[PDB]
């Protein structure tokens, strides 16, 4: 007699997504030689460390003027890689295929103004739950990183992930009118004939940014 | 190496199942991103 | 055996204390694991279905069971009778993602689709109340979605559960509550 | 040439309890950490075991009041996990889903007075075969405990079980009309000054009591 | 380790077949259970 | 790729006494103890052989009676298991379930008469191929034993298995007017003073009685 | 053990396949049988 065996009814049909391959028809092909071509990536995320891209401010510009008025408030955005602000990054290009993360966002300030223009300014964190801050003494409370300008043109900025689950979700839900996760908010404290002098900002994945479950949802 | 999850060796020959390199005579980015400074470029205080 | 009632420490009297002698139990048809392991059916929507375990009906094996656990913890499995290609999306997922076939997708094949899913919340755990009636959008299985589904099952694998709730049987207007039992 | 097989008729259909795993289709997923979450439970009856819970009376109340009148029923129903006074119990709650149990059922008296009321009780089980006894005198030939009040408020009683089969149905039959598993009577012997007090009920699973045969009947 | 009975090996990864647990730095009714008073609180005579 | 196979022609349907288990749906059920229980037997054959049966006679009683005329014949007939005979047998009620068989069949007679009543028989087997033997004379010439009444009551006699093949038929065919197996004849040589008393028979199986090939053709 | 006649393990549990038997605490036809008397009651000549 011969190996008996049961046709699983549920089981067999083509997965668009599963974990075999298929019989092959045509072997022994050998490739061009191709071991050590420059360049090469093997993981999204490290190329999202290393190479910090730039934001997006009113005016479609990447990079934020210092003004001259009671107002000190430079940019306020929603903390979310759907936030129009993060709209042109790397980052936000990667996370649109996934639906979770959790980890550290690192934000990168380049003064740009001569050498006699001087300033300082102020980076906060305010988490959800209450209004953000408008001024820099509401926002001291807050986490915050203060730096002025010098030889060294750039400054960087962990902003950390902080929330009720070890998870948050990458893109945003048409009813959720308050961002879940919070503000970023940068501010002037005060500058020495730096008018129209701008400040550019560019955003980069933190050693412990992780993005997980795939998803494809067009866009 | 990829998206494959069987614990069972192929039925079919590597000679078969896929193309086969050859040798003349993440690589880059990851040593790019290890290589990052992350520290403080000046004098700490408490 | 006396004792204070009032302090709640367990206490448990035997048949020893009459002359009596304690049997031999076996317990495994009553480990939590085993028995949330198996099918419950569950009405389905005609397209878009979120994988949600409190559409189990409750008064089912099944769902009675899984509302004595305020949180629980659980791999999926579903059985799915549908028409044309089912889609599966995970926990978080633009609900745009379920007309794209790169998600896990499997082709019709008679009768229906068997498939073993992965826990997919960003919560350690999931819960079958939650004071905040209505549950929080984040807690589900995902979604899917086909042309028709007909029939939607879950099977709950790997289950863990805490805190236990109330569970409680069919109150009977009579001194007991008969039933038909099966008979010859 | 290929493995021959033959594919079996009777095999394969689904079966909505069968030993065995569906096939994956999206990998590599890792959870938030979970570990030691307080209030664990891995079996039904270790619950059922150590949190006994209230037995329900003539009125919808958990308790019995004491009497002053010939009569010295407090109550006396059918050993039954289907019975009425046991059907907000979580031990019947869970009976439901199986179709056999057998082991001890423990039930806790705890008496509610003041200081200056007491009592003495008495417990018994009237095996099933003759009509369950109407006093504490004839009551007295069965298996039965007595006790009265004092600093400890609670008693505990092992109902035992007793039967020609192994194993009891938990559920009760239409076309059974006298129990099959028997009658518990509680019993007032006397009391001092304790018109009105109450003494509340409970039920638990004791050491040896199993269930068994899983089913899924409604209700 | 529920209600799954077959002897051999699955045939794919466990890291496919499940999700993945991950660890930080009947549990706790069994305890509870286990640790009922189970005697006679007084005095016992013959 | 995967294991290719032939799902072979001519195999697979279900076979009413094929050598497989069917898959299982509801696991871990344990059993109530059922050790040493009395009265237990593992082969038909264990009992065929331990407890005779009656064989039937004229009128439908189990005995023949002694008689007083120059007939000495008691008793005559067809060594089949199918025979009028046997039909009340434990051996027979065996025998209708399989095809052949072979060995030994223990014939048991008990006297039943008085203390003052006296009589010597003769038990022949007389094989195929010539007209059974009408007096014990004739008898003599065949296998055969004679004994008398006494302190012992019974007799046993094996009939021997004779034939060409080395299976007989357990069933006897329309088309078989002859019987293929031969007869068995019961004699009384002679008596004293035992008219109407009643020797009494029955039929066992032998140690090397053998049935085998079973077979389900109504009856 | 009656009417089976695979030579490889079934691929299912004994635990899943069939009931389990618990103890307490042709047997007796056979016995019955082996201990039928089989001689002759007298004395035998020639």
């Amino acid at each position: 007699g011969i190996f008996p065996v049961a046709c699983s009814d549920g089981y067999g049909g083509l997965v668009t997504t599963d974990p075999k391959t298929a019989d092959p028809a045509y072997g022994k092909v050998f490739n061009p030689p191709r071991n050590m071509l420059p360049g090469r990536f093997t993981n999204f995320l490290d190329v999202a460390e290393a190479c910090p891209t730039f934001l997006r401010f009113e005016g479609d510009v990447p990079y934020v003027t210092t003004k001259t008025d009671s107002d000190r408030i430079l940019a306020q955005f929603d903390l979310s890689l759907a936030a129009k602000h993060m709209s042109n990054t790397f980052l936000a290009g990667l996370a649109q295929y996934y639906t979770q993360y959790s980890g550290t966002i690192n934000l990168h300030f380049m003064f740009t103004g001569p050498t006699d223009a001087k300033a300082r300014y102020m980076i906060a964190y305010a988490p959800p739950g209450m209004e953000p801050p408008k001024t820099p003494e509401a926002a001291a409370h807050c986490i915050h990183a203060e730096w002025d300008t010098g030889l060294n043109s750039k400054f960087t900025f962990s902003i950390p992930y902080l929330s009720a689950a070890d998870y948050a979700y990458t893109a945003s839900d048409t009813a959720e009118t308050t961002n879940v996760q919070g503000w970023v908010c940068l501010f002037q404290i005060t500058h020495g004939k730096a008018d129209g002098d701008a400040l550019v900002v560019l955003a980069s994945a933190g050693k412990d940014f992780e993005l997980r479950l795939p998803v494809d949802a067009r866009t | 190496s990829g998206n494959t999850g069987s614990i069972i060796n192929n039925y079919y020959m590597q000679q078969y199942q896929n193309s086969m390199d050859t040798q003349l005579g993440d690589d880059w980015f990851s040593k790019l991103a290890s290589s990052a400074f992350s520290g403080l470029f000046g004098a700490l205080l408490a | 055996t006396t004792s204070a009632g009032e302090s709640a420490d367990p206490v448990t009297a035997t048949v020893e204390n009459y002359g009596g002698e304690t049997q031999v139990q076996r317990r495994q048809h009553t480990d939590v694991s085993f028995i949330l392991d198996r099918f419950v059916k569950v009405t389905p929507k005609d397209q878009i279905n979120v994988l949600d375990l409190m559409q189990t009906p409750a008064h089912t094996l099944v769902g009675a069971l899984l509302r004595t656990a305020t949180y629980y913890f659980a791999d999926l499995e579903v059985a799915v009778k549908h028409e044309g290609n089912l889609t599966w999306v995970p926990n978080g997922a633009p609900e745009t993602a379920l007309d794209n076939t790169t998600n896990p997708t499997a082709y019709h094949k008679a009768p229906l689709t068997r498939l073993a899913l992965p826990y997919t919340a960003p919560h350690r755990v999931l819960a079958t109340a939650y004071n905040g009636r209505t549950l929080p959008t984040s807690f589900n299985y995902g979604a899917i979605k086909a042309t028709r589904v007909t029939e939607l099952l879950y099977r709950m694998k790997r289950a863990e559960t805490y805190c236990p709730r109330p569970l409680l049987a069919i109150h009977p207007s009579e001194a007991r509550h008969k039933q038909k039992i099966v008979a010859p």
